[PDB]
C-alpha cells in the first residue's frame, strides 16, 4: 500500500518498461537487494528491447 | 496463391492508416544525428 505519482506513459515509456512487482515475481527465492539494481536497468524509451 | 505475410513489429512499428478511394501521398522528413532537419522534397518513388 505505497503508490506513485504518475503513469507509463505522461512521462514517455514507448514500451512496456520494469516495474517493482514484475521484477519481484521475476526472482522467486532471492533477498529482495539482488532483485533489481543497476547491473538490472533495462530502459523503457527503448521501443526495441 | 496461399501467399502469407509476417509483420514485425520490432523493425517497423506500429502501421499506418489510410482509406479507401483517397489521393495520398506519404510525407518523409530528413534527419542528421537524430534531429529533424528538412522535410525531403526530391523526386522519390515506392515499391512492394
Ligand atoms: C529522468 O527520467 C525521465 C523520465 O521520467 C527521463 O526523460 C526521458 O529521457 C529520455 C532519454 O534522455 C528522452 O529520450 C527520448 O527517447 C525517444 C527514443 O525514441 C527513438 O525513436 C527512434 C525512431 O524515431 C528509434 O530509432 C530510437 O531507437 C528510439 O526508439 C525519442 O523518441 C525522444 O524524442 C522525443 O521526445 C520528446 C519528449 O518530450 C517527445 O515529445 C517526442 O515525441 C519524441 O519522442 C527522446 O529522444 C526522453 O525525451 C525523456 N522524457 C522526458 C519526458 O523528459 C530523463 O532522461 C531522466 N533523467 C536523466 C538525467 O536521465
Ligand atoms: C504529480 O504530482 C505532483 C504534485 O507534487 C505534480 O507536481 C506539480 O507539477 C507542476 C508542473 O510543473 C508544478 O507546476 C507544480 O508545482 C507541482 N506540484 C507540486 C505540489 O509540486 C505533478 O504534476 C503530478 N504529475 C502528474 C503526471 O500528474
Amino acid at each position: 500500500d505505497y503508490t506513485f505519482n504518475s503513469t507509463m506513459e505522461q512521462n514517455g515509456c514507448i514500451n512496456e518498461a520494469q516495474t517493482w512487482d514484475s521484477m519481484i515475481e521475476e526472482n522467486p527465492d532471492i533477498p529482495l537487494d539482488d532483485v533489481w539494481g543497476p547491473q538490472n536497468y533495462r530502459p523503457c524509451f527503448s521501443y526495441a528491447i | 496463391d496461399d501467399l502469407i505475410v509476417f509483420y514485425e513489429y520490432k523493425d517497423l512499428g506500429c502501421p499506418r492508416l489510410v482509406y479507401y478511394d483517397k489521393p495520398w501521398k506519404p510525407v518523409v522528413e530528413l534527419w542528421k544525428n537524430g534531429i529533424v532537419e528538412e522535410i525531403m522534397n526530391a523526386e522519390y518513388v515506392i515499391s512492394e
